[PDB]
């Protein structure tokens, strides 16, 4: 009893933990009281507790502060106790780490203690170890005197000193700067699945000898450069406690024949002579690229040497040995087999909110002014990964130390702390930053949960509704679907008139899933085709196994048809290399993956029938033009980046662009926006726009699907019933 | 007790300011 | 197993390949099983290096010596008998070989029930439905899956008790079930390593899962069924055996289940 598990936290509060209400009501103490925690090595902490709708029962959430102060990790249990007696101190005595204060010179405590402290109400203990961030430094304090013991509340009307030399780290402690898990922002899906390999046979080994359960050996991290892989495996290092070693392919490709094998085997040796360990490997596929792909003897021998080492793993009692590669298959394939790297996790590219996260993360040191905005930053880094992100911060703050403090600063060691915490980053400091640098993964495919809601679009309420169906009814109500032996549908082609929302249709229902959204795009099946490299459908379809729950678009379905003359091209049929290959996925793909395949076409009369046949796009659904009411609400969809006069009757213009579709709706809206600005600038040699620049737009604008392309649309439809 | 509250006032105001 | 062999430098794979021959003689009667075959002997074509060649020559030799090595039979395991060296294949030697495959649905769950057989599972837990579920899984995969949800009951269970000493209690690992929540858990997690191969088994299709064609489902029995039931009434008539049939008509009246029910009904893969 009163005992909880040590987890995360998303309040980042030096003196705060959060329980679910049955463990409150257990220890019998309210919102806002106080309690100490029971930790390692006879060392407790103070803290306030209050409550979340993500804490388990079992679970107690805190911050690195509080479990170095604990000498406890992440997985770990402690003792929890209330303490109401309480009290707030009259003077206390906080001094700098020397590990953390560099660089700087001045009165940290104005900086740093006093904003801290001040009308804050901390509760700290005697000893206890705090992380203050500002000025472009994480200088952490310790408390060294209290006339209270062995804690108090800081209140604003206590006298806080700070006179002496800096303090020394001491052995039993670790730095509050070191690599963690908070220093990471994307891919927290992906951390979670590593430290639910992980966490446990490092932190309880007691379980796995105990228990007939085998562990996890190793892991396999790929995606582009930059992206977190090496952060990851410092990090869990760091949180679990194992002894690290770092091997890299170019070092150990640099020794000689016998050198590199031998450095190679003594990685492995000091891990378990230090275990629990993780080595991490990185560039595999340099270390160890396919046998097949090389004639170097040499290169051939260090790949069968890895392997033995992996395979030794099983009598190297809790050493976990991680890897980093760019492409999964770019390593030799014996790697990935049962055993040694037989899990792989996918790490790819961090999405907007990821991106929004890691821009956070490298800011926090960071004064940001009123203008600045990282979140509208992280929408337009894209082909960005964390690496580039980590440099748009340090670019941004390059400008602004450059603009305003270049006229403090001193040819000296050490820069003022007073003037570097009043050093604000401006907006234009990152617009500057974003133009010197150059995204280092733009051609790879970015793989989110889209952005795109159902009020996006205009009109197509059964369209939207059957979505629901085909996707969520499945898994929401799975009995009704046994109880009257119905299969799910794999997925549901679109086909009709172009620029009637068919790519808006699949994101929205893959935004409302919170499923990822994979788009292909002509180009993608183009250049499959033409180079002959239909293989990497595989890769496609893998993406979708290993981002489920997602939504596998495949877009102009036609494409490669219309490559090949579309209505008359060659004497052959609708078959060729990329689709064969697709189809084949399609058919190895199961319902059980939550990945649902969704096409387009504009052109259904040349695309491979093959396609629509049961257990691929077997659902069919026509998307005609916009009606009336539909063109207007997209005409006031595609206004709302623009100011519109109230003259302006949208009504009246949607009922004359009877045969525009959505897309041509949006050139009337272009035209009638660029209108608007060709009459202001010529003003000055407008405000918003008018009725006269609509009814202008209105004689520029055609609509691209003429009456016989109607009719045909039409007629297909209704040949399909 | 009352210091306790004191202490979770401001730890709440602190959490909001951020959330906001 | 090859990477122990070909990590060894040129003299040393030789004589440690050597010595496993004469370490099984020693002791005979003896099995040698020698894994990853393809990487120690390779189809000759794909490797041209002197040292892969000698220590390809050196098993070749060690394979004829088992003339006088009595007892002593030596096992191997490749991936595909098309990947290796084809003069392995010559009498003697590993003249024999047997296909192994993938499990199907019923050998699947066999695997399952003995990957099991210490684990308490709860009423809720259904094998057969995971085994039908598992499609394109081995036995190794199999095996991590009942790992997996394990490790899931394992966190609900041993951590809420807060159970951390240096052994664990006999009495809570009898209360710790499994349920089939963990081993949907698992199943999302786990990822088939044998998806990409053709699954070859007896089909569950039946003649009553065929509606009409009365006449054609006897026709199938008389072409596959009868050659063998009735082996000696074709050959005292005279009959030649059909080897095969090929269907035409409209899509979709049937085609492809009849030639399952055929094959289901003989028990044929
Ligand atoms: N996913 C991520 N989240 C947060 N920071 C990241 C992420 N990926 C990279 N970074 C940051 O970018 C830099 C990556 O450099 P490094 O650790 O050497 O990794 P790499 O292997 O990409 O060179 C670090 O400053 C790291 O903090
Ligand atoms: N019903 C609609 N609601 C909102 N926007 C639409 C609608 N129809 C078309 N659009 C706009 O037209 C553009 C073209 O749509 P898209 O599905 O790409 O057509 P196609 O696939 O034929 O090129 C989209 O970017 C979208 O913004
Ligand atoms: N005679 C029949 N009795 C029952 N179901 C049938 C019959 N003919 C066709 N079907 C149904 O039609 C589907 C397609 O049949 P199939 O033989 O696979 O087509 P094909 O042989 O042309 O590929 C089957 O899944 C089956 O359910």
């Amino acid at each position: 009893p009163n005992r909880l598990i040590v987890d995360e936290a998303i309040n980042e509060d030096n003196s705060v933990v959060s329980l679910s209400q049955p463990k409150m009501d257990e220890l019998q103490l309210f919102r806002g009281d106080t309690v100490l925690l029971k930790g390692k090595k006879r060392r407790e902490a103070v803290c306030i507790v209050l409550s979340d709708d993500t804490c388990s029962d079992e679970k107690i959430r805190m911050n690195r502060v509080v479990r170095n102060n604990l000498r406890v990790r992440l997985g770990d249990v402690i003792s929890i106790q209330p303490c109401p007696d309480v009290k707030y101190g009259k003077r206390i005595h906080v001094l700098p780490i020397d590990d953390t204060v560099e660089g700087i010179t001045g009165n940290l405590f104005e900086v740093y203690l006093k904003p801290y402290f001040l009308e804050a109400y901390r509760p700290i203990r005697k000893g206890d170890i705090f992380l203050v961030r500002g000025g472009m430094r994480a200088v952490e304090f310790k408390v060294v005197e209290t006339d209270p013991s062995p804690y108090c509340i800081v209140a604003p009307d206590t006298v806080i000193h700070c006179e002496g030399e800096p303090i020394k780290r001491e052995d039993e402690e670790e730095s509050l700067n070191e690599v963690g898990y908070d220093d990471i922002g994307g891919c927290r899906k992906q951390l979670a699945q590593i430290k639910e390999m992980v966490e446990l046979p490092l932190r309880h080994p007691a379980l796995f000898k105990a228990i007939g359960v085998k562990p996890p050996r190793g892991i396999l991290l790929y995606g582009p450069p930059g992206t977190g892989k090496t952060l990851i495996a410092r990090a869990v290092a760091n949180e679990t406690g194992a002894f690290f070693f770092l091997i890299n392919g170019p070092e150990i490709m640099s020794k000689l024949a016998g050198e590199s094998e031998s450095n190679l085997r003594k990685a492995f040796e000091e891990a378990e002579k230090n275990a629990p360990a993780i080595i991490f490997i990185d560039e595999l596929d340099a270390i160890a690229p396919k046998r097949e792909k090389t004639h170097g003897e040499v290169e051939r021998r260090i790949v069968s040497q890895l392997l033995t080492l992996m395979d030794g793993l099983k009598q190297r009692a809790h050493v976990i040995v991680m890897a980093a590669t760019n492409r999964p298959n770019s390593i030799d394939p014996a790697l990935r087999r049962f055993g040694r790297f037989d899990r792989e996790v996918d790490i790819g590219i961090p999405d907007a909110t990821g991106r929004l996260e890691i821009l956070q993360i490298h800011t926090k040191n960071m004064k940001l002014a009123d203008d600045v905005d990282l979140e509208q930053v992280a929408n337009e880094t894209h082909g960005h990964v964390g690496a580039d992100l980590a440099a748009l911060c340090s670019e941004a703050a390059l400008q602004a130390i450059r603009k305003k403090m270049d006229l403090i600063d001193l040819e000296d060691e050490t820069i003022d702390a007073e003037v570097m915490n009043s050093l604000a980053v401006t907006m234009d400091d990152f617009r500057w930053a974003l133009s010197q640098s150059n995204p280092s993964a733009l051609r790879e495919t970015v793989v989110e949960v889209p952005q795109v809601t159902w009020e996006d679009i205009g009109g197509l309420e059964d369209v939207k509704r059957e979505l629901q169906e085909l996707v969520q009814y499945p898994v929401e109500h799975p009995d009704k679907f046994l109880k009257f032996g119905m299969t799910p549908s794999k997925g549901v082609l679109f086909y009709g008139p172009p620029g009637c929302g068919k790519t808006l249709l699949a994101k929205a229902i893959a935004n409302e899933c919170q499923a990822n959204f994979i788009s292909i795009k002509g180009p993608e099946l183009l250049t499959m085709w033409f180079g002959e490299s239909e293989a990497n459908v595989r890769e496609i379809f893998d993406k979708a196994r290993q981002a489920a729950p997602c939504v596998l678009f495949f877009d102009e379905l036609d494409s490669i048809a219309k490559a090949r003359g579309g209505n008359i091209g060659d004497g052959g049929g609708a078959a060729d290399r990329v689709i064969n290959q697709i189809l084949t996925e399609m058919d190895g793909m199961s319902t059980k993956k939550n990945v649902f395949i969704i096409g387009a076409t504009n052109r259904p009369d040349i695309i491979d029938p093959a396609i629509l046949r049961p257990g691929r796009l077997d659902q069919l659904i026509y998307i005609p033009l916009p009606d009336e009411k539909s063109r207007v609400a997209i005409l006031k969809a595609n206004l709302r980046k623009s100011p519109v006069a109230k003259d302006v009757d949208l009504e009246f213009l949607a009922k004359m662009t009877n045969g525009f579709s959505g897309a041509d709706l949006t050139e009337i809206c272009q035209r009638a926006c660029k209108l608007a600005i060709r009459e202001s600038i010529e003003s000055e040699i407008v405000p918003e726009i008018r009725r006269d620049h609509f009814e202008e737009a209105m004689r520029f604008a055609r609509r691209s699907v003429s009456d016989n392309d109607i009719r045909k649309y039409e007629m297909f439809a209704q040949t399909l019933q | 007790t009352n210091e306790a509250q004191m202490a979770a006032a401001a730890a709440l105001a602190r959490l909001e300011q951020k959330q906001s």
